[PDB]
RNA sequence: AAUUCUGA
RNA sequence: CAGGCCUUGACAUGCUAGGGAACCCGGGUGAAAGCCUGGGGUGCCCCGCGAGGGGAGCCCUAGCACAGGUGCUGCAUGGCCGUCGUCAGCUCGUGCCGUGAGGUGUUGGGUUAAGUCCCGCAACGAGCGCAACCCCCGCCGUUAGUUGCCAGCGGUUCGGCCGGGCACUCUAACGGGACUGCCCGCGAAAGCGGGAGGAAGGAGGGGACGACGUCUGGUCAGCAUGGCCCUUACGGCCUGGGCGACACACGUGCUACAAUGCCCACUACAAAGCGAUGCCACCCGGCAACGGGGAGCUAAUCGCAAAAAGGUGGGCCCAGUUCGGAUUGGGGUCUGCAACCCGACCCCAUGAAGCCGGAAUCGCUAGUAAUCGCGGAUCAGCCAUGCCGCGGUGAAUACG
């Protein structure tokens, strides 16, 4: 494995390993699905929009 | 009203001295020191009748 | 004081330092991108008019 | 911070060299504040400018490694 | 104080670069300038025919200069002299292959860039700025078009306080990409001040 | 005397020097001011007197 | 600290290198 | 949360005792997302349980949590220009939140050097019923029932 | 045995100028290796909308440089023809080596 | 149980 | 701003008069600008050997029509931008009621993120907006192999590097896909709830997009433009200063006040970009900044390069501290003509205030907050702790 961060690759490994045995085996669905080791996980660090220090956080509102 | 002897405008940048007729275009400068100009003239106008 | 400046702006002589940027379309001097040799205003202007080769509205 | 040379303006040296050879006057205006006070300069009173006028600054051998701007404050309320 | 340029908005689809060619990060600049001054002098000695676009291609020291027009019989003259004297001028500032096309328009009232200039004139002509819109639209619409729209800026008629004269017909969805709308803008300077001419022509789709 | 809402209500100051009076003398009088009222709601244009 | 010029994070945060953060 | 009644976030089992509770607690111990460090400490402490006591960590951490959950609490309220502090039961879902939280907070209100020790000791007391977390619990309860007067509102 | 670079901005002219040059030699001599598309170099620079000042609400533009690559193995002599002679550039860069 | 906002 | 200077001018079009007509090397005074000043020296239109000429590129001086003005007016204006508001709205055509202003549609019942849809209904449709087509990220396939790979074997200087080979990864450009379609329920419908399958639900997560209009909103100093006004100076050039002052007050931020910590040596895991007087491999002198040499690089082929938090071990052991790095003295490198005002770094010595912050007050609902490090534009250098991007670790809580 390569790219990203360790506690992030470990998560991808849990996908291939969960896709390796599902391939080379039948009884690997009705017990890997209700566990979903097969899912992808769209969760990705989202773009940093302009006028927002951290993508969603905003600058300090003063008014005064 | 109508008693002024020199008005000051800022949204049309100028300063009309009604007494003499003089009219500069720098209210901001006047209002901060610049006076030595209209002071002399102011006198000239006045001392004129004595 | 805008004309005589961009005129002395052109002349790139006397000490290789003073040699400074300057928008070409407009006489501006600030935020003058090196690539187009243009300023941040005469860039959003042309770009929209398509007149800038390959420059397309970014979006990701 | 300039370990190679002394970059001291020439129109000043050329001045404190002919005027130096057989030491004489002192009336010496300038704008070369940017320059260093090379050794020997002592005596000859430089009148550094400051954006407004020429401040007649004396020259002692304690202020040699120093420039000239450092003897004519540019602001008022020092 | 809003609304992107329908043109620059469709820059990737539904309207294409009015100047397509390649340039490295070593010359794109000089060439970009070149293309500019070209359009300059051209927009000068070529208003009698009033163009509406000036495309430009390259690939190896060449130049398209494909000047689309709505009255080519003028850009040429009486056979091929004007068109010949100009190719002359263009090359005068660039030792390049100063080619030069001269397309046309089967209907200039379906090309905003033109409709714009028209009204621009009328304004400086002291015409009824209102009907001057009612008509500049009743034209393009009468001559088929899924959408028209002309917007004039302040000084309408010369009244001290500036007003914006609007008016449109058909359908004009500047929010739908696949809509190929023609945006036309041109100035109209008068004795009392400047005016603004914005025209919207709705054409294609899907 | 820093008046109610804004500005002042009264002010009086000494001018220590020579011909100070002769200088600041023509000033004696009414001074008008025109600009949109920083106080008024819609920053409308009103005239001020002093 | 991120401001102690004479330290690891010192130069790191500084983006510079020195006796306290050499290049290998 | 004006539209939908939100939706409880589900945790992940513990990579050692495999417990949803055991994890929730670690997050509290977490600072700046440094979960790797938060996790360490916990176990680093669960060891201390063994160290100083024959007790069994997972079961100790279970009794403690229980002796911190506040039966009831007094939430503010508006009677009309009136903010009478009314009493009320503490939703199980909330009950646990508070519980876990106070533990950590209190755990740090200890004079111990290391952290593990704190988390440790703080749970060894609570589980018995004599820790800082329990105090800050009894209190939260004394308020309610003490205001059992304005409790005819509840709403 | 021949490396070719087709650096253009639009792909609807490379994935048509490359795949065009491909089977324009594939069928006229030694085989060839398909058009290998290499990573793009972009210019995602942003700019502030308003003319005056409004350091917020901006608009950014990017300049994409699409690169196409195709390498004809055995350099036929029946290839320095429909290729080295038949050029179809319209707004594309072409640099070939070996 | 909490006022006031002149005059283009 | 002070001071020294220039005049049809630093830029355009055009005119009268001899010299001058491409242009080069200078000497003098001076802070520079400027002023002043000595020598090399020209095809050509072409009677003509020539004496000679007009003379186009060309170019100097005096005079001229004009230039130039970040000088005023954003209530004289264009364009562009902010904002209410990513809000569910704003209107039109005909018909109908009304003396008329207007009303109706668009109100009502149900639903949705929505004037989204459904059902009603003197209204029947439609337009501008929401949606949708565009981009990016999640599954997958096809085209494509100098990224990759003992994946299968082989030699291996034992480095995917070499034959080999593109299966994978990846790269890039065209596609497949998700539609409340399928099961159960309520419902007139729209549609809501629950289940299966699937990478993914019911808008999958991000963008771009921001209606008629509001603020006589902002900008005549980016540009443009009407009027007013300066035209040996409100134009122009140069040297020096200032915009970086300091009794103070506010907004936005950086680093901390420390053991979930700091210092040190060792060891891993990224993404998106940028690079030919640019990035610098590796050497070598130096405590180091950096300076000497020097290879590769039109750059998925070389370089910026190390990611950092993390992991291992070790040192502090609760102190104004091995916390914190302000201020200051001293010594140096580098960019630049030149860093005193006023540069960024480096090293020795200082080590300040700060033991969690009054009244108040801001941001965020998930790969978000918090936290760690990197990149770019600008650009000689740089006052970036800013702005715009990228990924690494990764929460709490939502009754209402
Ligand atoms: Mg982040
Ligand atoms: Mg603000
Ligand atoms: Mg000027
Ligand atoms: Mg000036
Ligand atoms: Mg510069
Ligand atoms: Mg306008
Ligand atoms: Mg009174
Ligand atoms: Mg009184
Ligand atoms: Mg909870
Ligand atoms: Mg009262
Ligand atoms: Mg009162
Ligand atoms: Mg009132
Ligand atoms: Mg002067
Ligand atoms: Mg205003
Ligand atoms: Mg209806
Ligand atoms: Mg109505
Ligand atoms: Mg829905
Ligand atoms: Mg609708
Ligand atoms: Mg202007
Ligand atoms: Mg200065
Ligand atoms: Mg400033
Ligand atoms: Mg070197
Ligand atoms: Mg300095
Ligand atoms: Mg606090
Ligand atoms: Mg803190
Ligand atoms: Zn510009």
């Amino acid at each position: 494995v390569r790219g990203g961060g360790k506690s992030g690759q470990i998560d991808a490994i849990k996908l291939g390993i969960a896709r390796a045995l599902v391939q080379y085996n039948p009884d690997y669905r009705a017990k890997l699905k209700p566990l979903g080791f097969l899912t992808r996980d769209a969760r990705v660090v989202e773009r940093k929009k302009y006028g927002k220090h951290k993508a969603r956080r905003a600058p300090q509102y003063s008014k005064r | 009203w109508g008693s002024q002897i020199r008005s000051y405008v800022l949204d049309k940048n100028y300063v009309k001295d009604h007494r003499t007729g003089l009219m500069r275009h720098d209210p901001e400068n006047v209002l901060d020191g610049d006076l030595m100009d209209l002071i002399w003239a102011g006198l000239e106008w006045k001392a004129g009748r004595r | 004081a805008r004309k005589a400046l961009i005129e002395k702006a052109k002349r790139t002589p006397k000490f290789k330092v003073r040699a400074y940027t300057r928008c070409v379309r407009c006489g501006r001097a600030r935020s003058v991108y090196r690539f187009f040799g243009l300023c941040r205003i005469c860039l959003r202007e042309l770009a929209h008019k398509g007149q800038l080769p390959g420059v397309r509205k970014a979006s990701w | 911070s300039l370990k190679k040379g002394v970059f001291v303006d020439d129109h000043l040296l050329e001045k404190v060299l002919e005027l130096n050879a057989k030491g004489e006057k002192r009336l010496i205006k300038t704008w070369s504040r940017r320059s260093t006070i090379v050794p020997e300069m002592v005596g000859h009173t430089i009148a550094v400018y400051n954006g407004k006028q020429h401040v007649p600054v004396y020259i002692t051998e304690n202020m040699v490694g120093h420039k000239l701007g450092e003897f004519a404050p540019t602001r008022t309320y020092r | 104080g809003n609304k992107i340029h329908p043109i620059g908005f469709r820059l990737g689809i539904t309207r294409d670069w009015e100047s397509r060619w390649y340039a490295g990060k070593k010359q794109y600049r000089h060439l970009l300038l070149e293309d500019q001054r070209i359009r300059g002098l051209l927009e000068k000695e070529l208003y009698s025919a009033g163009l509406a676009r000036v495309d430009i291609e390259r690939a190896a020291d060449n130049v398209a200069v494909t000047v689309h027009v709505a009255k080519p019989g003028v850009v040429i003259g009486r056979g091929g002299e004007r068109i010949r004297v100009l190719r002359e001028e263009l090359a005068k500032l660039t030792g390049k292959n100063v080619a030069l096309n001269v397309q046309e328009v089967q209907n200039p009232n379906l090309s905003a860039p033109l409709v714009a200039q028209r009204v621009a004139e009328q304004i400086e002509r002291r015409f009824a700025v209102r009907r001057a819109i009612k008509q500049a639209v009743q034209r393009v619409m009468e001559s088929g078009a899924k959408g028209a729209k002309v917007i004039v800026s302040g000084r309408i008629g010369g009244a001290e306080q500036a007003r914006t004269e609007w008016a449109a017909q058909g359908r004009v969805p500047l929010h739908t990409l696949r809509a190929n709308i023609d945006y036309g803008f041109a100035l109209a300077r008068t004795t009392y001040g400047v005016l603004g001419v914005k025209a919207y022509i709705f054409l294609g789709e899907v | 005397t820093p008046g109610p809402e804004a500005g002042i209500d009264y002010a009086q100051i000494l001018v220590k020097g020579e011909n100070a009076y002769g200088l600041l003398s023509p000033e004696a009088g009414v001074h008008r001011l025109v600009r949109p009222s920083p106080f008024d709601a819609s920053g409308r244009r009103h005239t001020s007197f002093a | 600290g991120k401001g102690d010029r004479r330290t690891r994070r010192g130069k790191i945060w500084r983006g510079t290198y020195g006796k306290y953060r050499p290049r290998k | 949360a004006r539209r939908r009644r939100a939706e409880v976030r589900q945790l992940q089992p513990d990579l050692v005792y495999g417990d949803v509770l055991v994890t929730a607690f670690i997050n509290k111990i977490m600072r700046d997302g440094k979960k790797n460090l938060a996790a360490r400490i916990f176990y680093d402490a669960c060891k201390i349980i063994q160290e100083k006591t024959g007790q069994e960590p997972l079961k100790v951490f279970k009794q403690a949590v229980e002796n911190v959950k506040p039966r009831m609490e007094v939430r503010s309220r508006r009677v009309g220009g009136a903010n009478y502090q009314v009493p009320m039961e503490v939703s199980p879902r909330r009950q646990q939140s508070l519980a876990l939280r106070w533990l950590v907070q209190a755990a740090n209100q200890r004079p111990e050097r290391r952290a593990a020790v704190r988390i440790a000791h703080e749970l060894m007391d609570a589980a018995e019923g004599k820790g800082g977390a329990v105090k800050k619990k009894e209190d939260v309860e004394r308020m309610a029932e003490a205001n059992r007067a304005y409790a005819h509102y509840r709403w | 045995k021949i490396r070719i670079k087709l650096r253009g901005f639009d792909h609807k002219t490379l994935d048509a100028s490359a795949q065009k040059i491909v089977e324009a030699a594939r069928r006229s001599g030694a085989q060839v290796s398909g058009p290998i598309p290499l990573p793009t170099r972009v210019r995602r620079f942003t700019v502030i909308r308003g003319p005056f000042k409004h350091k917020d609400s901006r608009e950014h533009f990017e300049l994409r440089t699409h690169n196409r690559l195709v390498d004809i193995i055995n350099p036929n002599r029946k290839t320095i023809e429909q290729l080295m002679t038949l050029d179809l550039p319209t707004g594309v860069e072409i640099e070939i080596k070996t």
